[PDB]
Parts: C-alpha cells; structure tokens; sequence
C-alpha cells in the first residue's frame, strides 16, 4: 500500500548530542529509502511546534532531497510541547479527510519520538490522552517512541493502545539509529 | 589566524583580580576549663530549577504509622552539623576524653564565607562551563525565633562530611505537619490532607539576607545551661557499697 | 516489621520508640558476649551489616544490663521508676548527635538528654535556611524563549565553632 | 506612578559592514519591595454575654483556601487550581457586631 | 495569616504610609550561547530608567481594576504592565462607511 | 587539549565577585496603633527592540 | 552534558555589577527673567579602523 | 532561540566599566627663557613567547 | 658575580634572617577554547591556600 506517513520529532535541549545525531541519522535513512507514491511530513516540537510543509508532499526526488536537508538542518529549542506537536501531526493526516480526498485510499501512519514528558502547554497527561484520541478518532494507529530512561513510558504505551498502536523504547547506546530503523520497518510497508 | 600558530601559547580570557584574604578556621583549641573547636566545609547548593513548595503525602494502606503523614517541601536548603565527631579531630576527642572529667555544650558561631554564587553556560565543544556572578544571591534566613518546624537532632543522614576534605551538600529542607485523615473512597486506604490545623510555611515571606559573592555572614548561639556528660565511670557496684 | 519497643494503635499501625529511654543501655559487653538490644539503633554498621554500638558498661555495672530480670514475689524485665531510683545514662560517644529539640509540650521527665545522644534543648541551636534567589532569564524581541530561570549553584565555606564547657577530672586515690 | 524603562543601548557602528542601525538585547531585572503602614483602630468594647460570631477562615470552592494541599488526597473537584485555592468567597472581615 | 490577625484584632483600617524600593538591580545582556540559545550576562553600563511621577504630570492608570498587579505570591516574578493611557480628542467619519475613529 | 581530557573537571570562566549584603524584606509587623506591612517581588523588565 | 538540558533554563555569564546612578536630564525650567533648558541624547562614535 | 532572531538587535556581553579619566599631553609651552615639550605616542610591545 | 663578590670581601658568612613574601597571587580558571585547546581566564573567586 502507498501510505501517508507523518513524523513528530522532540527537539528539546535533553535532545543534545548523541540522541537528536542518532534520531537524525534514522530519519535520513528512513527518507531515503521512501518509496515514490508514498505521502509524508515531518514535526519538530520543543517549546514551539513547527512543521516542514504544513500539509502531505508525495515523496518525489526533489521533496525526499529537501526534507533530507530540513533534518540536516533544524537545531534544539529548549522545552517539549508534546500536545500540540502531535495535534498538529493529527491535523496534517486528518486534511485527507476534506483537502487532500486523493490519498483517502493511502494507509495513514502517525510516529511520534520523545526523550521527555511535557513540559510546554498542556502538560496534563489525562487531558492529551484525551485530545489525540478524539482528534484521531481510530483512523490510523500512533506508534510512540520512548527514547532514553527520562520519559513516562506508561503514558505513551497508553496511548497508542488508545489509537490502535503500540509504543517501542529506544535504548540510548550506540546503536539507537539502527534501533529506530529496526521499528520502523516492522510499520513500513 | 589562531593562538594555536604557537605551539607553547595559550589563549587567555582576561579574568578579574580579587585580592581579598579569608581564613579555612579549623582545630580545637584546649583550655583548662574548655575547648573551642572549629571545623570548616566547603558547601555546594545545586541549582534548583523550579522552585516550588510541594506537599508531602504517602498513601497508606507491613507496618504503616499510627496514621499517614504528610508535611512539605520546600525549595530552601539547610545546614545540620549537629554530630560531635565533626567539632573533633580523632587526635583531639583521645584528648578530650584523656584530660577532662565532664563536657556540656556553651556556645556556638556558623559563619558562612566565601559564597559564590556561579553562572553556568555551555561551554565551547560541549559540557558546561562556571562563571562568579555579580548578580547572583545566596538567600540566607536564620530562625533565631524558631518560627519554621525544627527538623535538626532527629539522626537523619544530613549531617555535614565528617572529613575536612569533602563538600557539604545541605539537605533540603522539608517537615511534617498535623493533618485530616480522609478515606481515599471505597478502597477504605488513607491520605493525611491538610486541615486548618496544618502548617503551611512559606520561608520567602519572611525577611532575610542576600548575600552576594564573597559574600559573609554570621550566626551566633549560645547554649542554655545543662548537665555535663560525665567522661569518668564507677569503680564500685551502687548495690555493693 | 516493626520489632522492638513501640506505640500505636494496632500491631500494623505503629512508630518504633528505639532507642528508647537514656537510662537504659542497648549494648554492652557482658562478661563473656557482646549482649545488643532489640532497641538498639547502630551508627551505621560494619559492612546490612554488624551495627556500630556504643558499650554501655557503666549501665551494665548498674543492674541495667540488657535482660535485667526484676521479681515481684512475678518475674519481668520492666522495672518501674522508683523513688530513690538512682541509675547512668547511655554514654556519649564520638559519633553522637550534639542535641535534638525538646517538643514544647505541655510537661516532660528528665528531658535533659535526648534518647539519640546529646542534650535535650528547648531553644536549640536555630536552623540556618539557604537557596539561591533564582534570576529571571530574558524576556523581549527574541522569540520562542518562555519564561526561563538562569542556571545559577552557590558553592562557600561553612565554618563552625563551638565552645563546650569542659570539667576538671576527679582526684584518683588509687595505688594501682 | 512609578515608570521604569531600559536605557536602550546603540549596537556597532563602524568598519564592520553591513551592520545597519540595532539596539543591544538587554533586560532588566530587580527587587521591588514595597512598605505601607496602615492605621489600625482598636476594636469597640463588647457588652454582650453571648459569644460574638467566630472570625471564620473563608471558605474554598474545595478543601481549604491559602493552604496547599495535595488535590488527590480529597474529593474535591478543583484540580485545576494544583491543591492551592482561593476561597469562592471575598474575605470581608465584619464578623463581629456591636449594637447602634 | 497576617490577614486574619488584622480583622481579629483591631477595629478598623486606614492607609497611612507607602514605601516603594527598587533594589538588586541587574541589566542583563544577552547573546548567543555555544551550541544555540542565548545566554545571559550582567551588564555593567546598561541602565534601568526610573521615573517617579511625584508631580502626576502623567495620565494616572492606576487603580482601575486592571490585570496589572504584582504576583500574589512571592514566590512569582512581577512583569510590570506596559503604560498606556487614553486621551481626549475628534471623533472624524471614516469616511463614506459612517464608522468613526 | 580540552578540559574534558579530566572527566570529573568542569571548565571555569572566572566571574567577578560581588560581596554586597542586600535584604528580601517581607511580613507585617503589628502595633497597637498600626500594622507596617512589606513584601517583596523579583520583577523583569524584557528587552524592548524598539 | 548541556545548559538546554533543562528546558527551562539559560546559561549566565556572570558579568560584572555597577550600582551608579546618573540623570536622563530633560525639560525647560522657567522663571521671570529665564528659562533654564536642558535636553539629553544618547550619541554613537563609531569604530574608525583607520 | 537566537538573539539574531530580532533583526535590529545585537547579542551583548556585559564587559566591565572603568570611569579614570587621563589626558593626553601634547604641545610645546613657549616661555621668555624656556619651552616646555610634551609629546605622547601609543606604544605597544609584542607577546614574546620565549 | 655577588658570590664573587662576597668570597672576595669578607671573612665569614652566617644566616641572619629570612623573609618569604608571595606575592601576584592568581588562581586562573581554565575552559575549553574555540576551535580548540583550552584557554585561561583569572579568578576572583579561586583562593590559594597558604599554611
């Protein structure tokens, strides 16, 4: 199946060093071996949510280069919006319901990387448990990546089983980009 | 161009000069009727990045308390140096105990010197680096009115290092306090919940110094009159007189 | 569990009163075996491990031992406090807490001691609070910063004296 | 009226090319510490054999106002206030009367 | 707690004497720090205008019921309101659409 | 050469010293006649750009 | 290790303090038989590099 | 975050003050029987590194 | 050349008196240098313990 994939990336100052490198060197790999009818885009969260095409690009020569390029490039900014980072996430898949009615047929998948709680916005977990369900109202499954041993990983496997998912730890070693790449074959087609 | 273009230099930042002398104060001073002793630690205060008071509540529900506690955190720290083996080199309590028949406690000073208060950043190809800050304050409140809940003298692990070369890090400061116990439903387990009796104590709507670096400042206390310990013991039975 | 002396209100519903009064020693050598009480509380131990204990021989010289039976012709290890009682507190000890706060109760007996060690004050030694006043970081043109403190630690000396009143040692008419 | 501004401070200006007309990123910070003394009148004496009413606490909308509680320990319904509550009631003071 | 002690004890209450300090002032600047962000340092000749309007040749907003109150605990940093005042003037017809300015 | 060489070693920027003695003022004191009420708050002022 | 570690934390420089104070002096003083003016500027001199 | 973040702003580092005030002293005096010379450079003299 | 001078003009040495005076005390912090190596700044905070 062609699917629409979205990914939502903490880009908190935890993030620093070896986990935003390794979750980068994934995210290349995972770009390019993209295949030429799927649809995608990619969430940064911190203290701010910002989005590299606000909408589903289909994964052409050009838009696989340039997202490439956007993972290069973004740096650390400071805290973790979690909510709205995967609101914004649920948004962009959900414009296939009304602008986008093209890929209605395409498999939608939402992954979302964390090392963190929330600590920017709505930090309260039962109320973002609350906002993705009713947001993606069994549509599509949430993998959740807990990356590291500073995360409450209860609440992200509760919420994937709430939105037909299942969360995965990611160990923080040496080997966490093969780790993250290891998951996302097992969804990627 | 680059200081590296010699090989033996070194690039230097300039820093400033402050030729102030202090004294590390430390030993016992013996006399024929009294000892003084002074020991020294340095301290550390870590950063605190929120400073929240929080409340203090363990569920109860294997021996519990008569009933469940609760009490505060709060965000200050507090010094305990309230163990003898700190006032006393080993050297100088074999001393103590070969040459005097009584010890009781009469007087005591906690000065608190050299404060720095320190910045810190990232430093030039990761980690942190410190700076002194100007700017920066030790907030310092002593309780001579016991007005905040005494936890000190309860054999808590807080006690200064018992070496001259470690750092002190004073615990922070937290107490119990009188509360309601209230049913936590149908599970018939139990919560101490604050109640009108409950003392909740905020320690910054008090008055208290701020101390700058190379700030001092200095609390004094003299002891009530009390019973002497007896360092001698019995060569008879009290029965067999 | 909770084992040793305790109050409360039911077997789960307890505090410990370890180490117990002064005027009881909980542990000695006795004549031949170090004796320790189910009271006891050890400053730290020799490594869970072998507990650290003062040796209360002046107690135990005292008929304060550790299992000092009483019989009341019937036998108990309690003894009642008797008029013209007369016994040795638990000796101080290198390690012992200095003092601990007598609770302004209404009324207290021979609270000059407190049960871990030292002196038994009213007004002790007051308690000396420290934190950092914490500092604002930016707030302006720049965007995205929130509301941040400044990461700021304190580092200095703390010095300490204390003066103890020391009394002479007794006259020995000893020969040996 | 007390008004406070940051002195703006002029960026470079020089040799350095492109650098355009800017201000230097700066904030200010401080301690305001504020001292009034109020004028208290003594309360009027009281004939009545009966207690006056209590000078009661004001109540909060859940638990206990001024206090900070642990907002799981009690049924209250005002979690969002994070266990510290203002009472649903102005605290007014006029508890105790005296006749006209 | 002091609140409370003032309505148990005394009969009545009357404004006498304000006392306002400003002290432990600090111009910070900022700048970039290594690695991203900024960083903060005291500025020994940025300065913090203060003007105290004794004379109330300034419009006065004070006292209006507005959001603008020091934190009620002390445990919060005060953001001191920006100051903005309303001024009389000429009601002019925006032209054909009869909306005023 | 870098400071981390030493791993239990931090790098030091050697800041100024600042040895001034300044008071958090705050509570009530009652009389009589007349309570003295003070309390004390951190403000910011932000960068204005313009 | 890193200051962004917290999320809600800057790095600080520790620089230097300087409690001086000085006048923004501004405004026309009249009087019978004068006026007094003063007005303020801040004035930039910039770097000459030769 | 970034301070090149407002436009218009410039990141500030804080350095010290120090209000000395010195004169440079040039000019020849001229008097009936002598003159006064005054001249001042600005000298520098290298790091040597040995 | 002073002990030259001292072996040339006088009969006997002894020691008399001695003073040690330290003085331009700088405790230097050290940090990580851009691009590279570390650099030195002084301290006002660093102290020089003297017994």
């Amino acid at each position: 199946m062609p699917k629409n994939v979205v990914f939502v990336i903490d880009k908190s100052g935890s993030m620093s060093g070896r986990k935003i490198q390794q979750t980068r060197e994934a995210l290349i790999k995972i770009l390019d071996d993209l295949s030429p009818r799927d649809q995608f885009n990619l969430i940064v969260f911190s203290t701010e949510a910002t989005q590299w095409r606000p909408s589903l690009v289909p994964a052409s020569a050009e838009n696989v280069n340039k997202a490439r390029s956007f993972a290069a490039g973004i740096q650390a900014l400071g805290g973790t919006n979690i909510n709205d980072a995967m609101l914004m996430a649920v948004q962009l898949l959900d414009s296939s319901n009304q602008e986008e009615r093209l890929p209605e047929g395409s498999v939608s998948l939402i992954i979302l990387l964390t090392d963190g709680d929330p600590t920017v916005g709505e930090t309260n977990p039962r109320s973002i448990q609350n906002n993705v369900r009713e947001a993606v109202s069994g549509r599509y499954s949430l993998f959740c990546l807990g990356f590291g041993f500073d995360v409450s990983y209860a609440f992200l496997e509760k919420l994937a089983l709430d939105n037909g998912g299942l969360a995965r730890r990611i160990h923080e070693d040496s080997d966490s980009a093969l780790q993250l790449q290891d998951f996302y074959q097992e969804v990627a087609n | 161009t680059s200081v590296n273009s010699a090989e033996a230099s070194t690039g230097a930042g300039g820093g400033g000069s402050n030729p102030v002398k202090s004294m590390w104060s430390e030993g016992a001073t013996f006399s024929a009727n009294s000892v003084t002793c002074t020991f020294s630690r340095q301290f550390l205060i870590p950063y605190d990045p929120e400073h929240h008071y929080k409340v203090f509540s363990p569920a109860a529900s294997k021996v519990c308390t008569i009933s469940p506690i609760m009490g505060y955190s709060t965000p200050w720290r507090y010094l305990d140096f309230n163990a003898l083996n700190l006032f006393f080199s080993p050297l100088e309590f074999q001393h103590l105990i070969e040459n005097y028949g009584s010890i009781a406690p009469d007087a005591l000073t906690v000065t608190i010197s050299e404060i720095a208060v320190k910045d810190v950043t990232d430093k030039t190809g990761g980690g942190v680096q410190v700076t002194d800050s100007t700017t920066g304050r030790l907030c310092m409140l002593v309780d001579h009115e016991y007005k905040y809940p005494y936890v000190l003298g309860q054999g808590q692990d807080t006690l200064a290092p018992e070496l001259p070369i470690w750092v002190y890090f004073p615990p922070q400061y937290a107490y119990l306090t009188v509360g309601d116990v209230n049913t936590q439903g149908i599970s018939g387990d139990s919560k101490k919940l604050a109640s009108e009796e409950s003392a909740f104590y905020v320690l910054e709507h008090s008055s208290f110094q701020l101390l700058g670096t190379g700030g001092t400042a200095t609390m004094s206390y003299k002891f009530p009159p009390v019973p002497p310990e007896n360092l001698e013991g019995c060569s008879q039975h009290f029965y067999e007189m | 569990a909770l084992t040793g002396l305790s109050t409360g209100t039911s077997q789960n519903t307890r505090i410990s009163l370890r180490p117990g009064p002064v005027s009881q020693p909980y542990h000695h050598w006795d004549t031949d075996k170090y004796v320790t009480g189910i009271n006891a509380i050890s400053h730290g131990q020799t490594t869970q491990g072998v507990g650290r204990f003062p040796n209360e021989k002046e107690q135990l010289k005292q008929l304060q031992g550790l299992n000092m039976h009483t019989y009341f012709p019937t036998d108990q290890i309690e003894r009642p406090l008797m008029v013209g009682s007369v016994w040795n507190r638990r000796a101080l000890h290198y390690e012992s807490q200095l003092w601990s706060k007598i609770p302004n109760l209404d009324d207290s007996f021979k609270t000059q001691f407190a049960a871990l060690g030292g002196w038994g004050l009213h007004q002790p030694p007051p308690q000396i609070f420290l934190k950092i006043l914490p500092q604002s970081g930016p707030i302006g043109g720049i965007k995205s910063m929130g509301i941040t403190t400044l990461v700021q630690y304190a580092v200095g000396i703390m010095t300490v004296t204390m003066t103890f009143k020391l009394g002479p040692r007794k006259a020995t008419g000893r020969w040996n | 009226q007390i008004f406070l501004k940051i002195l703006p401070q002029s960026g470079p200006i020089g040799g350095i090319k492109s650098m355009g007309i800017t201000t230097l990123v700066q904030y200010a910070v401080g301690i305001m510490t504020v001292t009034m003394t109020f004028k208290l009148g003594p309360r009027k004496a009281t004939g009545r054999w009966n207690p006056q009413p209590g000078v009661y606490p004001p109540h909060a909308a859940g638990h206990l106002p001024y206090v900070l509680y642990d907002p799981t320990a009690t049924d209250a319904k005002q979690h969002h206030r994070h266990g510290y509550e203002k009472p649903e009631e102005l605290w007014t003071a006029k508890s105790r009367v005296h006749p006209l």
